[PDB]
């Protein structure tokens, strides 16, 4: 068939348009792995420093108002 | 041009439309149909507009006329009816392809499946 112009020739991309098998065992493959990419990336991307000292001081703040709970408290026993 | 001595070439703009406005004549006409809905006659059609393109000698005049038909197939099936009349007409084909005018092989012409049977016979020499 395919030596001549005249006869069926397939193309580049006619795995996935086809839709069996070997279509449906490439897209769960191509996702498997490009997962535990979005993993590597997204660990690696909180190691931020500067995020860390923002982190440094929420959790500070947080702590002085604890603190100032208590403060209070003492005051008001006293 | 041709029966004065001088030289010409034309361009048919294209033959998969004359095909179409010659098919919608015959079944108004009441002809009987054919494959597609085409009539007996439709290689006739195009048989003795191709041939009137001819090389003439020295004892003539020595005159000459090119032709050039466009013909679009549909999902690249050259096996339909009118991509095989005007395939066995004419000399040889120049198989434009999608896949390759995307890719950057742009002009996409398909060097596998083109020919021409002419030949080298039409080369310069330096060429």
């Amino acid at each position: 068939s395919s030596d001549t112009p005249e006869g069926v020739r397939s193309g580049a991309g006619a795995v996935r348009d086809a839709g069996g098998a070997f279509g449906k065992k490439e897209q769960a493959d191509e996702e498997r792995y490009f997962r535990a990419r979005a993993r590597e990336q997204l660990a690696a991307l909180k190691k931020h420093h500067e995020n860390e000292i923002s982190h440094h001081v929420k959790e500070i703040e947080r702590l002085q108002k604890e603190i100032e709970r208590h403060k209070q408290s003492i005051k008001k026993l006293k | 041009f041709r029966d004065n001595g001088k030289h010409a070439l034309i361009i048919y703009d294209d033959l998969s439309k004359q095909a179409v406005a010659y098919r919608q004549m015959s079944l108004l006409l009441r002809r009987p149909p054919g494959r597609e809905a085409y009539p007996g006659d439709v290689f006739y059609l195009h048989s003795r507009l191709l041939e009137r393109a001819a090389k003439m000698n020295d004892a003539f005049g020595g005159g000459s006329l090119t032709a050039l038909p466009v013909i679009e197939t549909q999902a690249g099936d050259v096996s339909a009816y009118i991509p095989t009349n005007v395939i066995s007409i004419t000399d040889g084909q120049i198989f434009l392809e999608t896949e390759l005018f995307y890719k950057g092989i742009r002009p996409a012409i398909n060097v596998g499946l083109s020919v021409s049977r002419v030949g080298s016979a039409a080369q310069t020499r330096a060429m």
